[PDB]
């Protein structure tokens, strides 16, 4: 009953749910239609609507891993082993429940995450995530000495958009370019990222450029941060340095031109290793070093 | 919540406060001792009725322990293994009042889905089992420790304040097979006098001491095989909290060098809680040690730090009384020893 | 008749002036018109000029480099003890002498120094300098196995510029964005750089980001070169990683604005250590080690 339309209908919503939120609430819905009772019907049914998820996707690895996410769940559901509707009920209940939880999370979150601010810190935030804008604004709510540094993003004005929105807020900012950014090593004294996909190893899937700030901050020994909440869990491990499912192009060398049609051609999503991350921000307690491939072990068991 | 309710019943926490305070009571080792008889004295004498208010009890008083004294790690951390026993057995008698799978030991979506006995005996035996553990560290480490040093291999030793290392150096030295030179570094501001001791044990135990002063590091740096820190409490991430002075520089040389760094501790001294600020945790000493006279000295501002911080990228290995782990792995081990409410209270 | 003047004059021409060249020129056409045989009325009158000169600088470095150099020629003439009038007639010669040089240097540099690129080597190119390009063009008249890589220059759109330059030529070319720029070390072999002016420590004076590069290179183990026409060396000690003498701001904590307008501040000069060159191509024989500085202490005499 459609899933591609219902993922178009959010883009100019979100700051207050969450793309890859909505995605499972929709998936949720389509399952409440064609009875979680019978086990062929449905879970087939729910395979074909997550390939066809697949096929229209353009750069996003998040909406299958919350997919596979919730399939799990729905297969850990059934152990149970006793009357087939009062889990069905539980299954129906459990999409806008997910929705309420995002809420809590971010609570936890605010409180245990504002421990870290230390007095005089310089921070330099890099890339579009809600988590780390809120654990931002509610360290400011906190009322803690810092400083926000703002990188120059290139997908589609990514950067500038951060910058103003940091501007409504109220703190002091200056705007540096991703070439620049390898100079600043001294003033600035952690380093905060956001992520859009968590590995096995502890590994990141983020935006057009994560690799080199993790080796700069290795070369400078400054701590590097990955703020995230709970829900972008992949069980991937790239090949090469960098390497993903792209619909984009990797690595091409444009034809002969004169006029100037295509030259804009080349990575776009980039992958950092295990040994660059010093500290990982989650809101199940307080979780670091290898923690992500023991939860995996923990849904999977293959 | 006060202290108001604890007067006739419990007198021996304000005891404890002053030893923490006015430092009456020294060693990690003991400040645990001590906890462990508080729990016992709290166990024996107090009244309960109900299990979830207890647990509640319990907890406002390790809250309170905790903002009494905040580098004594150790007394938090046993607590907190005491709370976990007490959580299983709660949760086991849950199971048979009411009278469930999991794929291993702990589940991550039992979280989300919605989920009078004899534990006062389970409980007393778990103090005793605790202080059991407390006792024999070394005897836990010694077969996995004594197959690291070779023949003609020199070591290097940061921070001597740690009974657990000499104890563990002298078993590797009994061994006749075995030889090695020891190059120690002193520690001027806190560990000097301690430095000396050891190097004067080493000495009697016939073994060839190098004493080594801070500044003489870097010329020997090209004969040295491996490292070993005397740290005194254990975290999350890797991170741990050394035994005084003269550890973080070593550290880095041994890093640049690309020398191993080995640590030996135990689990007691491993905390569930994370080290997200190194101003917080470490406390200073005393300026008066440093320099005489006092009318010039409020010019001179002197620096000077008891405890230090390393971080866990420099060091590789953590061999405990269950076997040798990882700073990638420690976590886990917590976990199996503090349950996931059990870390703030 | 100013100097200024003259700078001016040329601005949709130049690539193959080399701008230093083209002010010596100028230095050279004020000196002979009020009577070079007094060193009084003279010399004191120049100095003062560059310092006017100096003082009116918007963005360039170079230019003192090449009047203290002209200085240093003009000491060196006037020991020979014969007579005044041949000494400043050849002195007025060695103007138009010097511009005549540049060429030929630039022919040595692209007729010799060109033997990088020869199997297949994919070259990573940042920093313009005409020098470079003059090999690069050199190497395609030449004939051999060849392959560009383009990082993203951005003080006022450069890269679309060199884009275009590098088009009419006929060689397939791919853009790279300066923070993807640690995920690509794979398939490109070797690091090239054109800088704006050679340090006396060893280190390179160049655009809006190359240390970050530099210390890529220095990870990846893939060397990094420098490519300039010999007459960059200026009396200028970078002591610190985040000092030099910079007529923009250096990096500037802009106060709360609302309506998006103080952002573009970013570091448009940067500075990278002595250990990081592995080959240096000039005309003056091929030298990289510690020549410049060599170089420096055989002009001065100290």
């Amino acid at each position: 009953f459609n899933i591609t339309e219902t993922y178009l209908r959010f883009l100019e919503e979100d700051t207050e749910m969450t793309m890859p939120i909505a995605a499972i609430e929709a998936l949720v819905t389509l399952l409440r239609i064609k009875t979680p009772e019978t086990a062929a019907e449905m879970i087939n049914t729910i395979k074909s609507s997550t390939e066809e998820l697949i096929k229209s996707i353009p750069n996003s690895v998040s909406l299958r891993a919350g997919c596979d996410i919730f399939m799990r769940f729905v297969l850990r559901n059934l152990h149970l082993y006793g009357d087939w509707e009062n889990c069905k009920q539980h299954l129906i209940e459990n999409g806008q429940l997910f929705v309420s939880r995002a809420k809590k999370s971010r609570n936890k979150i605010a409180e245990i995450g504002v421990d870290f601010i230390a007095d005089d810190d310089i921070i330099l935030v890099h890339g579009y995530s809600r988590a780390v804008f809120s654990l931002l604004n509610h360290a400011a709510n906190k009322f803690i000495r810092f400083r926000c540094v703002v990188t120059e993003s290139r997908p589609s004005k990514q950067g500038n958009q951060l910058y103003t929105l940091l501007e409504q807020k109220g703190i002091p900012v200056t705007l540096i370019v991703d070439s620049a950014v390898g100079a600043v090593i001294d003033k600035v004294d952690k380093v905060f990222v956001g992520a859009e996909g968590v590995a096995e190893s502890g590994g990141i899937i983020n935006l057009v450029g994560t690799y080199s700030v993790g080796v700069l901050a290795h070369n400078a020994r400054k701590p590097f941060y990955v703020v995230t909440e709970s829900h972008k869990f992949v069980r991937m491990f790239p090949l090469s340095s960098d390497d993903l499912p792209m619909a984009g192009p990797p690595l091409d060398f444009t034809r002969r031109t004169d006029d100037l049609e295509d030259a804009l051609r080349g990575p776009t999503i980039d992958y950092t290793a295990q040994e660059y991350i010093t500290a990982l921000i989650t809101d199940l307690g307080v979780l670091t070093p290898s923690a992500v491939s023991e939860e995996l072990i923990k849904m999977w068991y293959d | 919540h006060p202290n108001a309710a604890t007067s006739d019943v419990n007198v021996t926490i304000d005891t404890f406060v002053a030893k923490l305070k006015r430092r009456q009571v020294q060693g990690s080792y003991a400040i645990a001792l001590e906890t462990l008889q508080l729990l016992m004295r709290f166990i024996s004498a107090a009244r309960w009725n109900h299990v979830n208010d207890l647990i509640e009890q319990i907890r406002d008083l390790g809250n309170s322990l905790e903002k009494a004294h905040p580098t004594a790690f150790s007394c938090g951390n046993v607590i907190r293994r005491i709370l976990a026993v007490l959580r299983d057995e709660v949760e086991e008698d849950t199971m048979s009042t009411t009278v469930v799978a999991e794929p291993l030991i702990s589940s991550m979506f039992n979280l989300l889905q919605k989920p009078k006995t004899d534990y006062r005996q389970v409980a007393i035996q778990g103090i005793k089992d605790l202080i059991d553990e407390i006792k024999n560290i070394d005897e836990g480490i010694q077969q996995i420790a004594i197959d690291l040093i070779h023949d003609h291999e020199i070591l290097l030793t940061p921070t001597p304040d740690s009974k657990t290392v000499l104890k563990f150096l002298i078993t590797a030295r009994e061994r006749s097979n075995r030889t090695f030179t020891v190059l120690v570094t002193e520690g001027f501001p806190n560990n000097t006098k301690n430095a000396h001791e050891f190097a004067k044990k080493l000495a009697q135990h016939n073994i060839e001491t190098l004493v080594v002063p801070d500044s003489a590091v870097f010329a020997l740096m090209s004969r040295v095989g491996k490292v070993i820190i005397g740290t005194k409490a254990v975290f999350v991430n890797g991170g741990t909290i050394s035994s005084n002075s003269g550890v973080s520089s070593v550290c880095e040389c041994a890093r640049e060098f690309r020398t191993p760094v080995f640590a030996v501790a135990g689990l007691y001294k491993l905390s569930p809680l994370y080290p997200f600020d190194v101003e917080k945790f470490v406390e200073f000493g005393g300026s008066q040690r440093i320099l005489p006279r006092m009318d010039p000295r409020k010019r001179l501002d002197t620096v000077n730090q008891i405890t230090d911080y390393v971080p866990p990228e420099n060091i590789d290995i953590y061999i405990t009384n269950v076997g040798g782990f990882n700073p990638s792995f420690i976590y886990r081990i917590a976990w199996d020893n503090y349950k996931q409410i059990d870390v703030h209270l």
